């Protein structure tokens, strides 16, 4: 049971606006506090702001400009993070945090990565890496997922639905003509593959989709 | 039972209340001011016990408004609370040697 | 507002040695410090509050120390999983604050790279693209140069690459380097090849494939 | 007596950025700093008080942070008529103190 449920991901317009959501589950009390928290790619842990569910009451980082407005719903138990007029300054992944009135932060939603652009959503393409017929391989093979041409970040890349997570790489997306694309990369034992399937699970959370390549040896 | 006892219990339980009350509220005033320690619930709540025994260690203490009217309340109910109780000891032996001096 | 400082912003261990991560308060907060862990696209973990105090489910070979204004979060033996970014937080003046974090990196034995190179898909042939991929897999340390020829002439254009950080499953890198063409300039050519040069040999390892 | 540096006495800024000046006390006074603007020829006029509280009239792109030692004046885009010199003001302690002021320049 997550306890603090944030969607993966918002494309934001510039000058727009967007309200984040953080959906909690788990003990509640009157003492809860939930924070937000700011982190642009490659920097630290910025303090937002916070908001006392059981009174409604929300204080503010005043070192920074105020971009955001804080509500909650006690009926469905859901933080919501009003951000609005963005620039690019203002793309950043957002989480939200669970503090009991004691000052430490015991528990921290997934974040909702924010992407300040004009460009459209884009779906990813998924292509599969399999050898070569002049490989050679020794015992492991590496295979992968080509994962091209999608916006915005982030996707997330499983194989076997998550059961297989040992030999597992998934490189930092690279951005080229408003559109990342990354590979993924797994190592089996080379006896057991292509008699144990392997496949490879893309989802991307902005555009709603999540997608399987079965990689199977080429003809 | 005797009235200065059900006062005397009363203003108790009023004080459990008060403590826990202002506890909560003193951290409710307190967070967004810049520099305010009273901004957690346990030490707000032993901050609530020193202020309403007016010992005032000065190791935590409210610097808004909200916080310092909190504060006023927790020290004039623990005030009350131990007047209540000093007077209801004296009733007690008032009324103890009017009855062992034969009235 | 409590400034807290992390210095040094980078620390260098080897497996196994005991490591130890500053963090400084501008005045005095008596325990009042929060150490957090994030590793590479993952939420902050709460690892130690109140300066010194377990919280369950973490490793024991976590610990901290210290009152006032210093801090020392320290980790017996460090392993490759705790490869990861450390943050203290204050909590005991308004606003919280954060460190601006330290990053756990651990000094390995060298590892010569693992290469694969993969043809373009068919599937994404049809839609007129081609893809090469080469990926440089599980080396130490991270510097590496990657070339790609095609029928013998070195090819410079279309090639992205992107590295990971380190790794914590066992503290290598990868690299990935993507060569990409149209479809028919794909189809003019037929020896593709993946060159990886690292500290670990003097000889490129080198990978190909011919599109027959 | 409290002692306030404001460091850098010029600032240089573009069209539109934020601007943000220091003012740092010889010792801590709670959130009691208030922030001036004097224009050339033009006699001051109070920007802030308390630190961060709004004052009246003045334009919403004022803002300031900070308590203890520590304070800073914000401006969310600065414009022409921001050029001003800018002073911090204590009243902790008596008696009031004056920082050496930093001036605006775009
Ligand atoms: C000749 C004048 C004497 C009277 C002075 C008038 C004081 C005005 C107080 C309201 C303005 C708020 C400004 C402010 O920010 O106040 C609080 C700090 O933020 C300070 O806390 C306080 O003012 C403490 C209040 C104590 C309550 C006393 C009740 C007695 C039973
Ligand atoms: C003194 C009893 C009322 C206290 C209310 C505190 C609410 C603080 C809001 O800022």
């Amino acid at each position: 049971q997550v306890q603090l449920q944030q969607p993966g991901a918002e494309l934001v317009k510039p000058g727009a606006s967007v309200k984040l959501s953080c959906k909690a589950s788990g003990y509640t009390f009157t003492s809860d506090w939930i924070h937000w928290v700011k982190q642009r790619p490659g920097h630290g842990l910025e303090w937002i702001g916070e908001i006392i569910p059981s009174y409604g009451r929300a204080n503010y980082n005043e070192k920074i400009q105020k971009k955001a407005t804080l509500t909650a719903d006690k009926s469905s138990s859901t933080a919501f993070m009003q951000l609005s007029s963005l620039t690019s300054e203002d793309s950043a992944v957002y989480y939200c945090a669970r503090e009991r009135g004691d000052g430490y932060f015991a528990v921290w939603g997934a974040g909702t990565t924010v992407t300040v652009s004009s460009a459209k959503t884009t779906p990813p393409s998924v292509y599969p890496l399999a050898p070569g017929s002049a490989a050679q391989t020794n015992s492991m093979v590496t295979l992968g997922c080509l994962v091209k041409g999608y916006f915005p970040e982030p996707v997330t890349v499983t194989w076997n639905s998550g059961s297989l997570s040992s030999g597992v790489h998934t490189f930092p997306a690279v951005l080229q003509s408003d559109l990342y694309t990354l590979s993924s990369s797994v190592t089996v034992p080379s006896s057991s593959w292509p008699s144990e399937t392997v496949t490879c699970n893309v989802a991307h959370p902005a555009s709603s989709t999540k997608v399987d390549k079965k990689i199977v040896p080429r003809d | 039972s005797a009235l200065h006892w059900r006062a005397a219990g009363a203003a108790t339980v009023l004080l459990v209340i008060v403590l826990l009350a202002g506890s909560y509220l003193a951290v409710l005033a307190e967070r967004g001011a810049p520099g305010a320690q009273l901004i957690t619930y346990p030490r707000a709540l032993w901050w609530s016990v020193e202020t309403a025994t007016t010992v005032g260690y000065g190791d935590l203490a409210p610097v808004t408004l909200w916080g310092r009217c909190v504060a006023v309340v927790v020290m004039v109910a623990g005030i009350t609370s131990a007047g209540l109780v000093t007077a209801a000891l004296a009733t007690w032996f008032v009324g103890r040697e009017q009855e062992r001096r034969g009235h | 507002d409590i400034l807290l400082t992390q210095s040094p912003a980078i620390l260098s261990v080897s497996p196994g040695e005991r490591v130890s991560f500053s963090c400084r308060a501008s005045q005095s907060i008596g325990t009042d410090i929060h150490w957090y862990q994030q590793r590479t696209n993952g939420s902050p973990r709460l690892l130690i509050k109140y300066a010194s105090e377990s919280i369950s489910g973490i490793p024991s070979r976590f610990s901290g120390s210290g009152s006032g204004t210093d801090f020392t979060l320290s980790i017996n033996s460090v392993e490759s999983e705790d490869i990861a970014n450390y943050y203290c937080q204050q909590s005991n003046r308004w606003p919280f604050t954060f460190g601006s974090g330290t990053k756990l990196e651990i000094k390995r034995a060298d590892a010569a790279p693992t290469v694969s190179i993969f043809p373009p898909s068919s599937e994404q042939l049809t839609s007129g693209g081609a893809s090469v991929v080469c990926f440089l897999n599980n080396f130490y340390p991270k510097d590496i140069n990657v070339k790609w020829k095609i029928d013998g002439s070195e090819r410079q254009n279309g090639v992205l690459n992107s590295w990971t950080d380190q790794d914590s499953k066992d503290s290598t890198y990868s690299m990935s380097s993507t060569l990409t063409l149209t479809k028919d300039e794909y189809e003019r050519h037929n020896s593709y090849t993946c060159e990886a040069t690292h500290k670990t040999s003097t000889s490129p390892i080198v990978k190909s494939f011919n599109r027959n």
